[PDB]
């Protein structure tokens, strides 16, 4: 079966099975492989390779990450990917000191938005966008990675799983615990993004539920009735929580112009029917002069 | 508001309307099927109705479910005592893809009362997923249904529930249903509930979001109307019994109504 498969190396662990980079003897591509085990034990396929899969072939787009194949042998479960040769973190990473030029920090938003839209559009949320799950190659594309976490989702929603998305890029709506979530908070996660292909740091790099929920609060202040209609009736909200006056942009958004500013406010607004929709986004005066650059140095 | 997705849902709409024609099992699967029938298939829907009761599983769930079971016996020869096996490793993927706490295999094997091992159940479901090819993201008539309520004016949950009551009937009957989309049955239960509690009819804005008129729907209107009246004395009645409770509204002890009006849509 994977007899025509070599593998390479193993590159990392994200999510459910591991991902190896394996060379396709007969053809010279070089892909990614996600494999599951079984034993297992069990039960049966996992919900997440399932969901992944289904979903995955309805979702053929430039800026998604292609799924070639499915070699689905008794024993082990093979996912055939494209290989992409580095997530954004690493990158992000290595443009600490640098920095990373704004046409690019534009593209990649521009394309990420893009891929959500199609994601959206077809009913789907990701529910995971930390930047090792977006993924770029040499040519300046990025991609939406491991949708272990996805979901299909009904028009209107219902109660989905609660225990969803990184802490670090998890929306308030799913914190504070409310019944309902939708396309929004896959919008929230890219406004962290976005902020941290900026600053090169987290955003809200909190170590709990709670502290994260501080954090948001300390950079946008604390939300009430006006701004976001209700927040005084969810669940796990304390009045007893301190009252912050929002945080003029500029501190900490230094380098990010008028445009960038407009976008990423709207990317993180508190109120989910207020937040921007990617469609929408699209459309911002932020990317009317894109391209599409090359990545500095060797990656 | 963003719950009801006011960006996407038409091309989400477009979109599952696309896909339905592409997960529709094919209309006359049962005549090539040596050993089973349409009343078997009825017996075994019905066993499922019961089963998202136990577990207390979405309705959404079971409308995955039929979808699996229909197409993989499309394509793959079932003896009658196998049917069972196909079900419950259908509802157990279905379950995967939908549920937040699926029920454990132990738990679905426990419900065949042994008549499977868990080792069976494990290996119909990769059956199943091969004769699939993973593809387990139909339509339904539910997410149809939930659509077409936001159109309502103004929002009555008797209809809703109605709608869920006749929409899943016709789960059990793969004659005649079997010849209509999710998207065509969910237009006429949702327009038989708003005629039974309200007096209503099938709205002009969701006219023009569908392209339905009141006429096409004709069809399968009377199927529908004819399998409500007839409810009470059909074979299988987990569904009615389902539907008394407080929890849908006790929309099944509700008298189906004697004419429905309609226009000669041909005149000579
Ligand atoms: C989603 C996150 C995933 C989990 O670790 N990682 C990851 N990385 C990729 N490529 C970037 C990468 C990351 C690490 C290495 C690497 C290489 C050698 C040693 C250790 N790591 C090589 C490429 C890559 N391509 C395709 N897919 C999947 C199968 C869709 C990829 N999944």
């Amino acid at each position: 079966s994977m007899e025509n498969f070599q593998k390479v190396e193993k590159i990392g662990e994200g999510t459910y099975g591991v991902v190896y980079k394996a060379r396709n003897k007969l053809t010279g591509e070089v892909v990614a492989l996600k494999k599951i085990r079984l034993d297992t034990e069990t039960e049966g396929v996992p919900s997440t390779a399932i969901r992944e899969i289904s979903l995955l072939k309805e979702l053929n787009h430039p800026n998604i990450v292609k799924l070639l194949d499915v070699i689905h042998t008794e024993n082990k479960l093979y996912l055939v990917f494209e290989f992409l040769h580095q997530d954004l973190k690493k990158f992000m990473d290595a443009s600490a000191l640098t920095g990373i030029p704004l046409p690019l920090i534009k593209s990649y938003l521009f394309q990420l938005l893009q891929g959500l839209a199609f994601c959206h559009s077809h009913r789907v949320l990701h529910r995971d966008l930390k930047p090792q799950n977006l993924l770029i190659n040499t040519e300046g594309a990025i991609k939406l990675a491991d949708f272990g976490l996805a979901r299909a989702f009904g028009v209107p929603v219902r109660t989905y799983t609660h225990e969803v998305v990184t802490l670090w890029y998890r929306a308030p709506e799913i914190l504070l615990g409310c019944k309902y979530y939708s396309t929004a908070v896959d919008i929230w996660s890219l406004g962290c993004i976005f902020a941290e292909m900026v600053t090169r740091r987290a955003l809200f790099p909190g170590d709990s539920e709670i502290d994260q929920l501080f954090r948001i609060f300390r950079t946008l202040g604390t939300p009430d009735e006006v701004v976001w209609p209700g927040v005084t009736s969810m669940p796990d909200y304390k009045p007893s929580f301190p009252k912050w006056a929002r945080q003029d942009f500029s501190k900490v958004v230094p380098p990010l112009d008028e445009d960038g500013r407009s976008l990423l406010s709207q990317m993180l607004h508190y109120d989910p029917n207020k937040r921007i929709s990617a469609k929408a986004a699209l459309a911002h005066p932020f990317f009317q002069d894109v391209t599409k650059p090359v990545p500095h140095l060797r990656l | 508001s963003v719950n009801e997705v006011p960006d996407y849902h038409e091309d989400i709409h477009t979109y599952l309307r696309e896909m339905e024609v592409k997960c529709k099992p094919k209309v006359g699967y049962m005549k090539k099927q040596p050993d089973i029938t349409n009343s078997m298939r009825a017996i075994l829907v019905d066993w499922l109705v019961e089963v998202g009761e136990e577990y207390k599983l979405q309705n959404e769930t079971l409308h995955l479910a039929v979808n699996y079971i229909d197409r993989f016996l499309s394509s793959m020869s079932v003896l009658r005592g196998k049917l069972q096996l196909v079900g419950t490793a259908a509802m157990l993927l279905a379950s995967k893809f939908e549920e937040i706490y699926p029920p454990e295999v132990a738990e679905f094997v426990y419900i065949t009362d042994d008549t499977y091992t868990k080792k069976q159940v494990l290996r119909m479901e990769h059956l199943v997923l091969k004769v699939l090819a993973f593809d387990l993201a139909a339509p339904t008539i539910n997410q149809f249904l939930t659509q077409y309520f936001l159109h309502q004016q103004p929002a009555n949950c008797k209809v809703e529930s109605l709608a869920m009551f006749l929409g899943e009937l016709s789960l059990i009957d793969a004659d005649p249903y079997l010849k209509y989309l999710p998207s065509v049955i969910a237009a006429a239960a949702f327009h038989l509930a708003l005629y039974t509690v309200t007096g209503q009819s099938w709205p002009e804005s969701l006219v023009q979001k569908t392209g339905y008129t009141l006429e096409t729907l004709k069809p399968c209107l009377l199927d529908l109307h004819q399998t409500y009246l007839r409810a009470p004395q059909h074979a299988q009645q987990s569904i009615r019994e389902k539907y008394k409770n407080s929890k849908y509204h006790g929309v099944s002890l509700l008298n189906p109504p004697e004419t429905l009006n309609v226009h000669h849509h041909h005149h000579h």
